């Protein structure tokens, strides 16, 4: 097998493939994550001739978690199919279910030992891990190619990610959070700044306390796009 | 095009030695050793106010008797930190006991240089850790401080920092420490030289601190416990 | 079963009888035990059928890979060096009792070999269950350098004794002579035994309940 | 003589299909400074090659380029002395090893394919180089009779009427195909002579007893016989009236 | 240039530059002297501090009851090291109930040392060591190094300005000898800070010293414990 | 050549490898090391030239005992020579082990030589910098002398130099009629030919270490004693003179 | 052999994969193939780049492979990745049925594949398998369905899409074409020979179908024969004529 | 050894060493193969450089079982790597399924085995492209495979030096009912095209597959199709 060491440290001290996986993340779809009180958000940026499911950027990984990514789809599908090992595989040990901060550690942990072991250049993703722990607090976490990890109350990234985070930072108050129509307003918004005439070219999906993850479909995000462009006039 | 373990003809490792550059661009944390205990301060280096900052552990429990802050790649520490968190209980489940400062840093020194290409198990390392580690606890040979490189050379100190400003807080330790001081003193000796090197201006959410005394295990300081010293 | 080998002046004749026995009940009652292994060398199958079966198959595919790269005929002594280095690392539980029979370069040759992975350069052997009876009569009217038809008719009457006499044992003698010039494989030379019935039901004596019909277009 | 990447370092494919690596391999047999020459007579086969003993504080004995590979089969070398020794244990392991797995003695062209098999792995594999010597085998097959054959570092063989190799291959063959098209009764006498005067002529020295080395195998005798220098001097003079 | 990067390639020279790269480690390294009389063996190691503020770096480790050794180098070859001959020394207490002979032990640190200079994606041990030992041939100094040499001596030093070292001990060699062991540890001492400037000289913080011979077993003595050796010669 | 020289996996276009010949002249560089085959037996002499006077006699020793019966005389790369002892110690300990008798040192040069052929083949791995020679006694093969070098050529040899003073030690050697001589004979003239082939001018002083194999041993390789060593040392400067 | 490393699981400066990116650039060369989903059935048609005289014609196809009993694939790259890759598919297919005694549905064989060959790009330092498949089948959950996938390891479903020599010309020529929803498979095949016509340099013996289609609950996997092809040309040229008077 | 792969894409998207290694094949001593209706013929330039070569020893013309033959243009020794591994190819088979080895099965298996050496590790594929005869379901197979390890069944073909004007002699020449007295003439002018010296039975090799499985022709045989050219 190949023993070659792939990631190494440079002249200036930078681990130029995983600041190179960093550059593949910026090309992907806009993905953007919000946290609330009751409820938690994902909505991801966009053919005609495609169907819809096969390329959604959405991913339930158990019951309670999914997550967002941004970045090379393939790698990704690799990290999302062993968090889902990974969720069974924790219940199987310890019985009680995975709280967010754990799946996002694993993936991290994943993700770095991709930088540092032998044959392996690192995963091409940023992800965005959310739902609600056993407690019952809702989270958001991300994760990027150096497997580095931060929760959020709300974060962006892929393409304009900077125009996006500027944003959410400004618009991130407590009156947007408080009902669930209000985060799922401030996500659309969000997502117009990046998005070339939006309506049809946005995905999103979002967690209430118990239940579990639901896609909302176009006609269901067009009524979020009238409710929005009218209050802004007032 | 080389190999990892390549020595320079200065006659040290050239991956090592870039281990030691990637220390820079991380950010600046200070521990200073006392007789009454043990202090450990460090930036969280915050760009965003979206982003959560109880969520960035630059200062850890490694047991109750022992702390470790942390430098550079943050990504890179967490593999340390659960092997020296690993060893500490497998001490305890084999003997009984508490391991020293010095005998936790010597098992995470036993790391550094455990990379290369040919003759190599499955996930053994390609690159060396590019972390520097600031121990901190208090084990039967009284409070102590223990420093650690990415080369895996390791020794006590009395006060150190390590960072982007390693060299100018360095510096600063070297006119404020005294040896006979006390806790207290050496606490708000290590937030004034934070607040210098920074440039934000300090607050109870931009830096953690963590104390060990004797008597009390180790302490990672509250919102409100960091609001009461903040300036004086 | 009984098989049985014998050396004769111009060649080698191999013999064999055709019952096949699932503990005391004749399975089969036609087939063949002795097995193609090169042009001019043949084996017989006695001990563990499927043993017997796939070791022969084996050495054969062995010997076609020998051959085609050699460009040459096999000889009988590389069949007996890979049977037992084969035999001897499976510590017996490869039940294969054999009697290897050829013609090569150094003349006509007669192998045993016991499924432990020991062997015999012989003039003439016997195997299997009733090996006793074809040897006794092997032993009684063997001599050096026989005739083509003498040799067929004592390896015939040694196989027909085992066919008798073992309980194992029965049905036809197969055998396979082997001159210089090629191997003729007289299956059925001989037969000491040799029905009636006739049960014909009615249509419509077996009751049925279901009945699918699938008709095959394709 | 186009190249690319890394044709010339590793046994990689040139632009033209060549394999730079090969060639130079058979560069590295004319190192040696040494020629060989094999011929294949009516009732035996012979081999023959410089035992050039510049210092006179070698023994004279230990050098040789003639091999006993097995009882039946020897072979001369011509090339790198460490490769081409190295070359003759691993004859004598595969020939060993046929007759233990096969049970009788390993034919000569089958030995020469064996080796010549494995010198191809080394054209293939890059990590390793081919070995810079040429196997010239003889040995009397039984349905056969008498047996010349000869293996490159590209891993070709072939069976030959008389062969040579080393720094005077081309001027040796060229000497073989006159003297071949002509008829000669093929006696032991005439085919050890033809080879000792090939490499005489070719090479342009009259040759002493020490100055050469000779190895062979008759039908009366096919065990490998490795001809003293006394043995060696009754052929030279034999040679006196020429 | 080109031969510089592997220890593998052999340069057009008839060198090994990743050996004698690796050579260098020792050098920039601290310096470190080692010496025996009749009876003893001892080793004095010049610790060199990081920062004023920061404690002196431990250059004397203990093997075992008749072995120690002082290092320059890289630290985690030292201590990969070290482990190796703790380990080798514990085989042969378990095996044969025997201290390990000192060159015994020292041949299979040169044939370990050497096994990595010969193949590729390796390199050699970035350091060298002075190990003193007592055994049924009396005291040994013997001297290792990342090219995987060893040798027996009467005294050596290495490291930073190491040649000063050198220079006073091949002066007072057939002194050693006949020497007792305050006399042959001030003979050790003196070598020492002969590799220091004019400016800086011995204290109990920055000096370390190992000791074993017939009476003892390989002791260490750093800061308190220093300070009987030092009070006795100290002008220049 | 340049491109071609890098890796013992790659021959160059005039057909060399030149890795081989490079770790050849780590022992053309390395100091002379000698060894004569006589009458009764087989003697070695070596220039150790001693780097620093602080170490001890008998350190960095050139002469090693592969078996009780057989004598190794190194030249080269120290570390890699040494190494080359143990797979030569080993290769012998196996034989005995194998077959109940000690090794034949033709077999032995043989198998080491295919062990020491084996490192100029492969990228992985680089040759050895050492030429050695293997020297032997008995009662029925009597006395044998082999040296092996750093491309893996085993060559049986009446007299044999290796090292700086390669060929000059050569032609020395071939003055001797050493058929005729026995070994007490020969430290004398082994340890005078040294003494010759020294360059005092350009190296530091040395130490001549002395072993042998012979009928005075009994077919086991001991060193030569220091009574025999010291006359051989004084006939050495003497006769200089 | 650090020097002689090609290292292909690498990162390139820009942040992508210059091997995976290489092996798309193989595909562009080789011959169009392509897939067209309908209400009534799935097909694929492709470009046949083995046309000479004397080529024998053993198989009943020679870009078309059928996978499972309710599945079948075509391709596009070099041949011999494809054999590989199909191969492999197979063994998938029935590992999944031993397993479930079920078919495996469209998606989790493409799936399968593309963990595989998104290895290839991530480690190993292996070059990746150079083909772009294109995936038929029908399966319980979805029905009828068509997938697209390319060296990355990375998948699409597709109502319609083309890989090979003029892929995007192909493509964009689908996307006015084509109607959602409505296109029936008599529909779909006029479509698909139109679409050829484009990229192509028409006879039968250069095109390739094939049509999946469900009669009486069962999947039927069949080539069409170049009786069936030719009528299809000729009512094509019939058609593009009809229009050209008017 | 070395875990990656030699053969790897260029910018262009092709694969350089098989291409190479396609110019190793095209540089190679001549070779064809012809498909009757009865049978099949494979036949190849066997001109070595002198007349020492003794001719009866090695051959390009190769058995891989008894009803399937081989045939070569390109490199030898890796030739001879192929037919090793052929001939084990089709024991495997006929072990497993004790049934003659299908033509397009044993092509299909050591196609997978020219294609592993396009791709694993610290290795050159071969440089050869092999022609394959047989005998299945009382009918005849010729099939091509090349350094990429791609095959293609042909009716017939020509490779090696003058392979383009081996293939147009064919095109125009060949009938697609044939009897294999003609097809053995055929395969014999075929090479006279891109011959050069006169024609024997020694410099030449052919072998023929039909009914009675694949055998190699003697030179007396040859001998007889050589009288009427
Ligand atoms: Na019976
Ligand atoms: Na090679």
């Amino acid at each position: 097998s190949y023993d070659r060491a792939i990631t190494v440290f440079s002249p200036d001290g930078h681990l130029f493939q995983v600041e190179y996986a960093q550059e593949a993340v910026k090309k992907g779809s806009t993905a953007v994550g919000v946290r609330g009180r009751d409820i938690v958000v994902l909505g991801v940026e966009k053919a005609k001739l495609q169907d819809e499911r096969t390329v959604r950027k959405i991913c339930a990984l158990d019951d309670n978690v999914c997550m967002a990514f941004a970045g090379l789809t393939a790698d990704a599908r690799i990290v999302i199919n062993r968090a889902r090992v990974e969720c069974q595989s924790h219940r199987l040990t310890v019985e009680d279910p995975v709280t967010v901060e754990y799946i996002t550690r694993y993936i991290a942990s994943l993700k770095q030992r991709y930088t540092q072991s032998n044959g392996r250049r690192p995963f091409g993703i940023s992800a965005l891990i959310v739902g609600f722990d056993f407690d019952g607090t809702p989270r958001l976490y991300q994760t990027d190619p150096s497997g580095t990890y931060h929760a959020w109350k709300a974060n962006a990234i892929g393409r304009g990610a900077k125009s996006v985070r500027e944003f959410l930072e400004k618009n991130y108050t407590d009156e947007a959070i408080e009902t669930d129509d209000l985060t799922i307003k401030l996500v659309i918004k969000a997502l117009l700044e990046v998005v070339q005439s939006g309506g049809k070219n946005i995905e999103l999906a979002v967690m209430r306390r118990d239940q579990s993850l639901k896609i909302l479909n176009p006609e269901e995000i067009e009524k979020y796009v009238a409710e929005i462009e009218k209050e802004k006039e007032e | 095009d080389r190999g990892v373990n390549t020595f320079s003809p200065e006659g040290r490792l050239f991956q090592v030695e870039y281990a030691i550059e990637a220390i820079k661009l991380g950010s600046t944390a200070i521990g200073i050793q006392t007789s009454e205990g043990v202090c450990l301060a460090v930036e969280k280096r915050i760009t965003s106010p979206l982003m959560e900052p109880s969520s960035i552990e630059k200062i850890v429990e490694i047991d109750a008797h022992i702390g470790c802050a942390m430098s550079g790649l943050i990504a890179d520490a967490k593999t340390l930190i659960d092997k020296a968190r690993v060893e500490t209980q497998n001490h305890w489940f084999t003997y009984n006991e508490t391991m020293t400062v010095e005998s936790v840093t010597q098992a995470v020194s036993n790391l550094a240089l455990q990379f290369g290409e040919e003759d190599a198990d499955p996930g053994a390392m390609s690159r060396p850790f590019g972390v520097a580690l600031l121990f901190g606890g208090v084990d039967e040979k009284g409070p102590q401080l223990f420093h650690m490189d990415p080369s895996g050379t390791f020794v006590q100190c009395d006060a150190r920092a390590i960072g982007s400003a390693s060299e100018g807080a360095q510096s600063s330790l070297q006119e404020v420490y005294h040896k006979s001081m006390t806790l207290k003193e050496a606490i708000k000796s290590s937030l004034i030289i934070l607040k210098q090197v920074m440039e934000e201006k300090l607050n109870a959410t931009n830096i953690e601190l963590a104390t060990v005394q004797p008597g009390q295990n180790f302490h990672m300081f509250t919102k409100e416990e960091l609001e009461e010293v903040i300036k004086d | 079963t009984t098989i049985a080998g014998l050396v004769f002046q111009d060649g080698v004749i191999l013999g064999a009888d055709t019952r096949a026995t699932n503990d005391s009940v004749v399975a089969d009652k036609s087939c063949e035990k002795i097995h193609f292994i090169a042009p001019k060398i043949y084996c017989c199958g006695a001990g563990v059928a499927a043993d017997a079966e796939m070791t022969t198959r084996m050495v054969a595919s062995k010997m076609e890979l020998h051959a085609l790269s050699t460009g040459r005929e096999p000889r009988v002594a590389t069949v007996t060096r890979i049977l037992r280095q084969t035999l001897f690392r499976y510590q017996g539980h490869v039940g294969a009792s054999l009697i290897v029979g050829g013609v090569d370069l150094t003349g006509p040759q007669l192998y045993g070999v016991h499924p432990h992975g020991s062997y015999s350069r012989l003039p003439f052997t016997a195997l299997g269950s009733g090996q006793d009876a074809a040897l006794a009569v092997l032993e009684d009217r063997f001599q050096p350098n026989m005739t083509l038809e003498a040799a067929q008719g004592l390896l015939v009457e040694a196989v027909t004794a085992g066919i008798l006499g073992d309980l194992g044992s029965g049905g036809n003698v197969d055998a396979c002579v082997i001159t210089k010039t090629g191997a003729k494989l007289l299956r059925t030379l001989s037969s000491p035994t040799e029905r009636s019935g006739r049960y014909h039901f009615v249509p419509g004596t077996t009751a049925v309940l279901t009945q699918t019909v699938k008709p095959l277009t394709l | 003589g186009s190249s690319a990447g890394f044709d010339r370092h590793i046994t990689i494919f040139s632009p033209e299909g060549r394999l730079y690596q090969v060639e130079y391999a058979f560069k590295a047999i004319n190192q040696g400074g040494l020629t060989s020459v094999a011929v294949r007579g009516k009732d035996c086969a012979v081999i023959v090659t410089q035992k050039k003993v510049p210092d006179k504080l070698l023994d004279s004995s230990t050098v040789t380029h003639l091999f006993k590979i097995t009882e039946n089969i020897g072979c001369v070398m011509t090339g790198m002395t460490a490769d081409s020794r190295s070359q003759v244990q691993r004859a004598r392991y595969e020939a060993a090893n046929w007759k233990y797995k096969y049970g009788y003695e390993i034919p000569v062209d089958m030995l020469c394919k064996r080796i010549a098999d494995i010198s191809q792995v080394y054209t293939q594999n890059a990590e390793m180089r081919p070995l810079g010597c040429c196997m010239i085998l003889i040995g009397i097959d039984e349905e056969q009779g008498p047996q010349v054959y000869k293996c490159d570092p590209a891993g070709y063989y072939c069976g030959f009427k008389a062969t040579a190799a080393g720094v005077k291959q081309t001027e040796s063959t060229s000497f073989l195909e006159k003297k071949v098209k002509k008829k000669f009764d093929w006696t032991f006498e005439q085919t050890v002579e033809t080879a000792i005067t090939c490499l005489s002529t070719v090479l342009s020295i009259d040759f002493k007893p020490s100055e050469i080395e000779v190895g062979v195998v008759t039908v009366e005798n096919p065990k490998f016989r490795i001809l003293t220098e006394a043995e060696i001097d009754a052929h030279l003079v034999a040679l006196a009236e020429r | 240039n080109q031969y510089d990067n592997d220890v593998t390639v052999w340069s057009p020279q008839g060198r090994i530059h990743q050996i004698e790269y690796a050579m260098e480690a020792v050098k920039q390294g601290s310096a470190t002297v080692g010496l025996k009389s009749k009876t003893h063996a001892v080793l004095v190691a010049l610790k060199r501090a990081q920062s004023e503020l920061a404690a002196h770096q431990k250059k004397i480790l203990h093997v075992d009851n008749h072995i120690g050794i002082s290092i320059a180098g890289l630290t985690a070859d030292a201590r990969l090291l070290c482990n190796f001959m703790r380990q080798e020394c514990l085989d042969s207490r378990f095996v044969f109930d025997r201290p390990l002979p000192v060159s015994r032990l020292v041949s299979l640190i040169g044939s370990k040392t050497q096994i990595p200079t010969q193949r590729y994606g390796r390199r050699p041990y970035g350091v060298g060591l002075l190990i003193a030992g007592y055994d049924d041939m009396g005291p040994h100094i013997f001297q290792t190094c990342p090219s995987a040499n060893y040798f027996d001596c009467r005294a050596m030093s290495i490291g930073a300005r190491s040649q000063s070292a050198r220079t006073y001990l091949e002066r007072h060699m057939s002194e050693f000898m006949e020497c007792n062991l305050n006399e042959l540890v001030k003979h050790g001492l003196r070598a020492l800070r002969e590799t220091l400037p004019a400016e800086q000289d011995l204290t109990t913080k920055n000096v370390s010293i190992g000791i074993v011979g017939k009476d003892l077993e390989f002791t260490i003595y750093d800061d308190d414990d220093v300070s009987p050796f030092l009070e006795g010669l100290e002008e220049r | 050549g340049t491109g071609y020289d890098l890796s013992a996996s790659t021959f160059s276009p005039d057909g060399r490898v030149f890795q081989v010949e490079y770790a050849m002249k780590a022992v053309e560089n390395s100091s002379t090391a000698i060894g004569i085959r006589c009458k009764d037996g087989v003697v070695f002499g070596v220039e150790k030239l001693v780097l620093s006077k602080l170490y001890e006699e008998g350190s960095n020793k050139r002469l090693f005992n592969v078996d009780r019966h057989v004598g190794m005389a190194v030249a080269g790369l120290l570390a890699d020579a040494r190494s080359l002892a143990d797979i030569a110690r080993e290769e012998a300990s196996n034989f005995r082990s194998n077959f109940g008798y000690n090794i034949p040192l033709k077999h032995l040069a043989d198998r080491v030589a295919m062990y020491v052929h084996a490192y100029t083949l492969y990228s992985a791995v680089r040759p050895f910098g050492c030429s050695f020679m293997l020297g032997s006694y008995s009662v029925n093969d009597g006395a044998q002398l082999y040296m092996i070098d750093p491309s893996g050529v085993s060559y049986g040899y009446w007299g044999c130099a290796i090292g700086k003073a390669r060929q000059a030690a050569k032609t020395e050697i071939e003055k001797l009629q050493m058929k005729e001589m026995t070994c007490r004979d020969i430290v004398k003239e082994v340890a005078k030919i040294i003494y010759i082939v020294h360059d005092e001018v350009k190296d530091k002083a040395f130490e001549l270490e002395l072993s042998w194999v012979g009928e005075l041993t009994n077919g086991r390789h001991e060193i030569v004693p220091k009574d025999i060593r010291e006359e051989a040392e004084k006939y050495a400067k003497e006769s200089l003179k | 052999s650090r020097r002689y490393d090609s290292r292909t699981t690498i990162f390139s400066p820009e942040g992508r994969l210059y091997q995976v990116e290489y092996a798309m650039e193989a595909i562009g060369h080789a011959g169009t193939c392509l897939g067209i989903l309908a209400n009534d059935g799935v097909l694929l048609a492709a470009e046949r780049r083995n046309i000479h005289k004397l080529l024998d014609e053993v198989f009943f196809s020679e870009k078309i492979y059928k996978l499972n009993e309710d599945m079948a694939c075509s391709v596009a790259g070099i041949t011999s990745d494809a054999n590989v890759l199909t191969n492999e598919l197979r063994l998938i297919a029935q590992r999944y049925l031993l397993q479930y005694q079920e078919p495996i549905p469209c998606e989790q064989l493409v799936t399968a594949l593309c963990d595989i060959k998104q290895a290839y790009t991530q480690f190993g330092g292996k070059r990746p398998f150079g083909v772009s498949l294109l995936y038929i089948g029908w399966d319980k959950h979805y029905g009828f369905q068509l997938y697209q996938s390319d060296p990355s390891g990375n998948y699409g479903g597709w109502k319609a899409t083309c890989i090979g020599n003029n892929s995007a010309a192909a493509v964009s020529m689908l996307k006015q074409d084509y109607k959602e929803g409505e296109m029936t498979l008599k529909s779909a095949l006029a479509l698909a020979i139109k679409v050829l016509n484009k990229t192509m340099d028409l006879s039968a013996e250069k095109v390739e179908i094939a049509t999946l289609t469900r009669e009486n609950g069962k999947t039927v996997i069949r080539v069409l024969k170049q009786k069936e092809v030719e009528q299809l040309i000729k009512k094509h040229e019939e058609e593009e004529a009809k229009a050209e008077r008017e | 050894g070395y875990s990656f792969s030699l053969t790897t894409f260029s910018p262009s998207g092709k694969l350089v060493q098989i291409e190479y290694a396609l110019a190793a094949v095209a540089g190679g001593a001549p070779s064809v193969g012809i498909k009757a209706a009865n049978g099949v013929v494979l036949a190849t330039e066997k001109k070595q450089k002198s007349i020492l070569y003794d001719e009866r020893s090695v051959h390009k013309v190769e058995p891989i079982t008894k009803h399937i033959g081989l045939v070569y243009s390109g490199m030898g020794p890796d030739y001879r790597v192929l037919v090793h591994r052929a001939r084990k190819l089709a024991q495997q088979y006929y072990l497993v399924y004790q049934e003659p080895i299908p033509t397009a099965q044993l092509v299909q298996r050591v196609a997978s085995v020219m294609q592993e050496y396009t791709q694993s590790g610290g290795v050159r594929p071969f440089g050869v492209s092999l022609l394959i005869c047989g005998w299945n379901e009382g009918r005849p197979y010729l099939f091509q495979s090349d350094p990429s390890g791609a095959y293609f069944a042909w009716k017939a073909t020509a490779m090696g030096k003058n392979y383009v004007n081996g293939k147009t002699f064919l095109e125009k020449r060949y009938n697609e009912d044939l009897e294999l007295e003609d097809a053995i003439h055929t395969a014999i002018l075929t090479l006279k095209e891109s011959f050069e010296g006169q024609m024997t039975e020694d410099n030449i090799e052919v072998g023929i597959c039909n009914e009675a499985g694949f055998r190699r022709l003697t030179p007396t045989e040859v001998k007889d199709y050589l009288a009427a050219i």
